[PDB]
């Protein structure tokens, strides 16, 4: 049901609250625009 | 006879699901040995860096300037040094840059506005312990490992015996699981432990969200709760992060999250209010019961205690 949606939207969309997870990777190193 | 107790962890990312799992290994399992803690240095540092960076990035978007303009060199240097330091070790150079940035009033100013962005709740824990963490003879402690943040490739789980029960704790989270996996995760559930990050009550909503984090969590709970399929399923509610909540409620009113709220701004009344918002979602207060516990996922003592009670509910909700 949409139930599957909601669970994927709440438990995922916030895992972003942590692009801060796992070991250090090139992606998380891109120097910020205000350089 | 031995019963399989299938425990399913649900709740928004950052709610503390992954942390409860680790608490089980520390409590009802072996825990982490020294040979194994040393193994986390790489992540402990990886996380520490990601945290100061999350904040540095935030200063840009929010236009918050460094208390001291020199830090701009440090920041720029933070990204070079980081993307150049062999995992597992941290040089006296990187430790310095981080210490100076974390010390900057501009950066602390931004840190205090973490509600406007998404800062993991381990940044503070690690950035303060830089003295210890930075030293090369550093050995992550259990609490250090408990605060780490790793990979959720697929579905995480733990097996452990408690009160002669075969506990199987499941936790998805981010890993897009389809109706397939989901249905398969629900099937066999003995109890659903729904985690909620109380401290999320003050989070500014994203450009995409119609409602705030709390209400999005409330919505999901509503469904899980009033879903006939989970009738005989024990519904434990973990209103987690009460430590951060207590610290926050001081400065940020609950009216941010529940505009109608008219109570006082005490940890007590605010917390009681949230416990009601979730429990009132229950459509059969007669049919089903909600087992709520205010917890601190990262507190081994409190978790042990709280999980001790959950088991009693499981041990007997099985009408026996
Ligand atoms: N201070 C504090 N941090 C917590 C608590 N519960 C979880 N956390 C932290 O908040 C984040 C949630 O992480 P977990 O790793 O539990 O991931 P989740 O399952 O996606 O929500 C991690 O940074 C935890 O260390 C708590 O009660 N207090
Ligand atoms: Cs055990
Ligand atoms: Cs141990
Ligand atoms: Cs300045
Ligand atoms: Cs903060
Ligand atoms: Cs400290
Ligand atoms: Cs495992
Ligand atoms: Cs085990
Ligand atoms: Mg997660």
């Amino acid at each position: 049901d949409i139930e599957g949606l909601v669970e994927l939207l709440n438990r995922v969309q916030s895992s972003g609250a942590h692009d801060q997870r796992g070991l250090l990777r090139k992606e998380d190193l891109v120097l910020p625009e205000f350089l | 006879g031995a019963r399989e107790v299938k425990l399913l962890l649900l709740g928004a990312g950052e709610s503390g699901k992954s942390t409860i799992v680790k608490q089980m290994k520390i409590i009802h399992e072996a825990g982490y040995s020294e040979e194994e803690c040393k193994q986390y240095k790489a992540v402990v540092y990886s996380n520490t860096i990601q945290s100061i960076i999350a904040i540095i990035r935030a200063m840009g978007r929010l236009k918050i300037d460094f208390g001291d303009s020199a830090r701009a060199d440090d920041a720029r240097q933070l990204f070079v040094l980081a993307g150049a330091a062999e995992e597992g070790f941290m040089t006296a150079e990187l430790a310095g840059v981080i210490k100076r940035l974390w010390k900057d009033s501009g950066v602390q100013a931004c840190f205090n506005r973490s509600r406007e962005y998404q800062l993991n709740d381990s940044a503070a824990y690690y950035l303060n312990d830089l003295d210890r963490i930075a030293q090369p003879n550093y050995i992550p402690t259990q609490q250090d490992v408990l605060r780490t943040r790793v990979k959720t490739t697929g579905i995480v789980e733990t097996h452990f015996t408690f009160k002669d029960l075969h506990f199987k704790m499941f936790d998805v989270g981010g890993q897009r699981s389809e109706r397939k996996k989901w249905i398969h995760c629900f099937e066999g559930v003995t109890a659903i432990i729904f985690c909620v990050a109380l401290s999320d009550y003050d989070l500014v909503l994203a450009e995409d969200e119609e409602m705030n984090r709390m209400h999005e969590s409330m919505k999901l709970f509503d469904s899980i709760c009033n879903n006939k399929w989970f009738t005989d399923t024990s519904i434990i509610l973990f209103l987690n992060k009460k430590d951060l909540f207590e610290e926050k409620i001081k400065k940020s009113p609950l009216t941010i999250c529940y505009p109608e709220y008219a109570g006082s701004n005490t940890y007590e009344e605010a917390a009681a209010y949230i416990q009601c918002q979730f429990e009132d979602l229950n459509k059969r207060k007669d049919t089903k019961e909600i087992y709520t516990h205010f917890t601190c996922a990262t507190d081994t003592k409190n978790v042990q205690f709280v999980f001790d009670a959950v088991t009693d509910v499981i041990i007997k909700n099985n009408l026996k």
